């Protein structure tokens, strides 16, 4: 009773902490009273409880602030006992870390310390460790003298004090600045990951030593350059305490033939006396390359030294070894099996909403001006990873320190709190930062949720009923995991595919033409394995194949080669999906604009068993097509959006949309015009009218509709 | 939570509120039954938007007798009109209303059917003055439904220190095989729902289960002088 197990924050505020309501009703305390938290080694600490929708009934959520000063690490227990006899303070003296302050002079009070008490009435106690920001740097305190004891609130009528050298740093004291979960952005779920893997094992190591059963002894961290790898790896050692040895093929391959295996066993030595602990080996690529494409004896010696050290860990108790790589093939296969590195994670390239928190973990030392959208700017980062977010943060900081620093003239060792503290940061530098950034993982397949909704597609009022049952029904109650679209192009077959991930907030993955041609010509059709293997890491997440017989027009189509229905790609394609249960929430969308050539092995019961049927729109979809492609645009009261449908009797979906856009490269040019109007006339749909034409012909229509009625 | 009657004084419960209310309308009229039953028109009936067109189509009945008082067709309500019956039949305490103010509920030959028809039809009594029914009428148009007013329950504590001062067991900190296979199991589905492919109406599904729990609220204040101010809202 009266005790919950530490869970993370929500709220980063330094002074609060979340429980759920009804705990709090349980302790009969109220959102803002003050409470003391009681800790391990006899330790508490001094806090305010609000509540939120997401803590769970038996967790209390507090950040790392908090938990360090009660010496507590993410699942343990804590004891709550509200405190209400809290009084205002009258005097405080709190103090800087050294650690913190260095290189940074000036008055600290005026430009942190008061600024975060002032007006707030945050609970304070003697001994208390906290974090003001500020200034592009992170500065912390210690708390040294309260009047009231052994804590109160600190008022706006409350005196405090700040002087004296700055405080050096316990040694049971860990810096705030060190890598923590609080410092990743996205891959959320890939944390969450590694927590259910690595945490148990080494917050709890006596649950593993009675028993003959080993944890799991390597995860393999993949992804581009700049994703996290490291630093998933460094935050948990250093959430949970365990000890983190840093290896990287580099370090280890510099070496002679003898000290290199020496160097490579000795810290696998070093992590058991230390044990628990985390071996993290950097570019794994290069410490164990495929012995089978080079002759040199230290690649070889190594490989096999690595393997015995992996194998070694059934007696190297509560030692984990983590491992990053570029790509899971491109490494020795012995380190892949059964054992040693059995588990793969796949930390991927940030979406849009994984860039924004990125980039607002990066400027939460930074003062931002009121015209920085950082929204604005994770829209634009598109192919940046969380690396070149970092450099774009920093590039946006020198040159708004540039600006300023020539009216500041400060030339000495130190540079004042104040003038850095003035210093705030613009649209214009972000910007100018991302006019030089250049991103380090622009050719790599971007794989995130779609910004398609239902609201974007006209008609087809039953076909996304269907879809929506085909995913909804086999979690609400073998039903099918995919669907083959079929009919003529324009009508929304992709779209559909996108719609149908964007509400379910899945990841759509896009295979196109090209792609699948360039694995047929280039005989790497081995990459669907990864492709597939994406879509698995990717859940929940939508594999879309398009122009499924773009590889079949390639190879003649309607005359041929070599080849007919089947190629390379499509049989891997067969290989992969006869392997997927319906439990690993990847939902297949084909689409083809040619069902009558395509392998009929693809829908043979257990594969693609589903068929939609998606012809041309009939008035009434045709006008909400209409009405959708001119949403984000003025439309004058004129346009009769009812008689255009009218006219394109025989018009796809992309046919009405090319004279919307006609319509609009109209309307603006006239814009433009007249400021060197200020909506869409019907002159300018009757203009576009001119040009537009169907582009499905009614022989084709009769083509699709008879391999309709061949299904029924 | 407590609240007043106003109609009794009494100190009730949430749930005790309409019964006590509802009682009090009921005897009321013994004193004045016209109040009575506009009380009860606007109290008992939970459906406001059907109250205010009742008592509007009330208020119609009463001026058309009030404009043409010598014609004979304006002194009789019929029970069984369309409109009578959507708007007036359907709520408690119309009838009452219609009895208080000098209507008597009568039988008449239809003007083409042979079956009696019901009626409320004003006696002489009160016809000859229009300017009771007048009052009547703006009485029950200008009335509101009848509610406990919330007690506040204002109260200040003093908090003591002495509830601040404990010490934990020595195996506090130990969790048990109930917490720690708790706490994994929570980890598993965490990342399962993560991982899981479901459409908005079963996010939804889940999601809405924490919305219902209040619809009151206490306050504290607390003041310079070391006082704690609670009521209730
Ligand atoms: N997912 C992420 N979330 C937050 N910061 C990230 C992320 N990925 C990379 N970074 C940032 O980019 C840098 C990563 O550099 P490094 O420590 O060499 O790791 P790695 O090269 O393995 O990604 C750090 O400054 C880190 O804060
Ligand atoms: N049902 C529809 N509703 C609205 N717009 C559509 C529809 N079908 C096609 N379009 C328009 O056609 C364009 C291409 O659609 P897409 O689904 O990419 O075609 P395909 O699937 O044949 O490649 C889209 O940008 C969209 O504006």
């Amino acid at each position: 009773p009266n005790r919950l197990i530490v869970d993370e924050a929500i709220n980063e505020d330094n002074s609060v902490v979340s429980l759920s309501q009804p705990k709090m009703d349980e302790l009969q305390l109220f959102r803002g009273d003050t409470v003391l938290l009681k800790g391990k080694k006899r330790r508490e600490a001094v806090c305010i409880v609000l509540s939120d929708d997401t803590c769970s009934d038996e967790k209390i959520r507090m950040n790392r602030v908090v938990r360090n000063n009660l010496r507590v690490r993410l699942g343990d227990v804590i004891s709550i006992q509200p405190c209400p006899d809290v009084k205002y303070g009258k005097r405080i003296h709190v103090l800087p870390i050294d650690d913190t302050v260095e290189g940074i002079t000036g008055n600290l009070f005026e430009v942190y310390l008061k600024p975060y008490f002032l007006e707030a009435y945050r609970p304070i106690r003697k001994g208390d460790i906290f974090l003001v920001r500020g200034g592009m740097r992170a500065v912390e305190f210690k708390v040294v003298e309260t009047d009231p004891s052994p804590y109160c609130i600190v008022a706006p009528d409350t005196v405090i004090h700040c002087e004296g050298e700055p405080i050096k740093r316990e040694d049971e004291e860990e810096s705030l600045n060190e890598v923590g979960y609080d410092d990743i952005g996205g891959c959320r779920k890939q944390l969450a990951q590694i927590k259910e893997m690595v945490e148990l094992p080494l917050r709890h190591p006596a649950l593993f030593k009675a028993i003959g059963v080993k944890p799991p002894r390597g995860i393999l961290l993949y992804g581009p350059p700049g994703t996290g790898k490291t630093l998933i790896a460094r935050a948990v050692a250093n959430e949970t305490g365990a000890f983190f040895f840093l290896i990287n093929g580099p370090e280890i391959m510099s070496k002679l033939a003898g000290e290199s295996e020496s160097n490579l066993r000795k810290a696998f030595e070093e992590a058991e006396k230390n044990a628990p602990a985390i071996i993290f080996i950097d570019e794994l690529d290069a410490i164990a390359p495929k012995r089978e494409k080079t002759h040199g004896e230290v690649e070889r010696r190594i490989v096999s030294q690595l393997l015995t050290l992996m194998d070694g860990l059934k007696q190297r108790a509560h030692v984990i070894v983590m491992a990053a790589t570029n790509r899971p093939n491109s490494i020795d296969p012995a380190l892949r099996r059964f054992g040693r590195f059995d588990r793969e994670v796949d930390i991927g390239i940030p979406d849009a909403t994984g860039r924004l928190e990125i980039l607002q973990i990066h400027t939460k030392n930074m003062k931002l001006a009121d015209d920085v959208d950082l929204e604005q700017v994770a829209n634009e980062t598109h192919g940046h990873v969380g690396a070149d977010l970092a450099a774009l943060c920093s590039e946006a900081a020198l040159q708004a320190i540039r600006k300023k620093m020539d009216l500041i003239d400060l030339e000495d060792e130190t540079i004042d709190a104040e003038v850095m503290n003035s210093l705030a940061v613009t649209m214009d530098d972000f910007r100018w930062a991302l006019s030089q950034s250049n991103p380090s993982a622009l050719r790599e397949t971007v794989v995130e949720v779609p910004q398609v909704t239902w609201e974007d597609i006209g008609g087809l009022e039953d076909v996304k009923r269907e879809l929506q049952e085909l995913v909804q029904y086999p979690v609400e109650h073998t039903p099918s995991k995919g669907v083959l679209f079929y009919g003529p192009p324009g009508c929304g077959k992709t779209l559909l595919a996108k719609a149908i991930a964007n509400e379910c907030q899945a990841n759509f993955i896009s295979i196109k033409g090209p792609e699948l041609l360039t694995m047929w010509f280039g005989e790497s059709e081995a990459n669907v394995r990864e492709i597939f293997d994406k879509a698995r890491q990717a859940a929940p997440c939508v594999l879309f194949f398009d122009e499924l017989d773009s590889i079949a027009k390639a190879r003649g189509g309607n005359i041929g080669d070599g080849g007919g229905a089947a190629d390379r790609v499509i049989n891997q394609i067969l290989t992969e999906m006869d392997g997927m249960s319906t439990k690993k929430n990847v939902f297949i969308i084909g689409a083809t604009n040619r069902p009558d050539i395509i392998d009929p092995a693809i829908l043979r019961p257990g594969r693609l068993d589903q068929l939609i049927y998606i012809p041309l729109p009939d008035e009434k979809s045709r006008v909400a097509i209409l009405k959708a492609n001119l949403r984000k645009s003025p439309v004058a009261k004129d346009v009769d959006l009812e008689f255009l449908a009218k006219m394109t009797n025989g018009f796809s979906g992309a046919d009405l949309t090319e004279i919307c856009q006609r319509a609009c490269k109209l309307a603006i040019r006239e814009s433009i015009e007249s400021e060197i109007v200020p909506e869409i006339r019907r002159d300018h749909f009757e203009e576009a009218m001119r040009f537009a034409r169907r582009s499905v012909s009614d022989n084709d229509i009769r083509k699709y509709e008879m391999f309709a009625q061949t299904l029924q | 939570v407590y609240f007043t009657c106003p109609l009794t004084g009494a100190t009730l419960r949430k749930d005790q509120r309409d019964a006590c209310i509802k009682e009090a309308i009921l005897l009321h009229f013994s004193t004045d039954p016209v109040a009575a039953s506009i009380m009860k028109i606007y109290t008992f009936n939970k459906d406001q938007d059907r109250v205010k067109l009742g008592v509007d189509t009330i208020a119609k009945y009463l001026d058309n007798i009030h404009l043409h008082p010598e014609e004979e067709k304006y002194r009789k309500i019929k029970l069984q009109n369309k409109v009578f019956q959507e708007r007036i039949n359907c709520l408690e305490g119309t009838h009452e209303f219609f009895e208080a103010i000098g209507f008597q509920k009568v039988l008449l030959p239809a003007q083409d059917q042979e079956d009696p028809e019901e009626f409320y039809v004003l006696s002489e009594t009160t016809l000859a003055q229009p300017q009771s029914l007048e009052r009547h009428k703006e009485q029950l148009l200008a009335a509101e439904p009848v509610r406990a007013k919330l007690d506040r329950q204002r109260r200040v504590f003093q908090p003591s220190p002495l509830a601040s001062q404990f010490e934990l067991p020595g195996d506090f900190f130990n969790l048990t095989a109930e917490e720690i296979k708790r706490e994994q199991r929570l980890r598993s589905e965490a990342v399962e729902r993560l991982s899981v492919l479901r459409t908005k109406a079963m996010r939804e599904k889940e999601e809405q289960r924490g919305l219902r729990k209040y619809n009151y609220t206490l306050l504290r204040v607390r003041l310079p002088d070391g006082c704690l101010l609670q009521g209730t809202f």
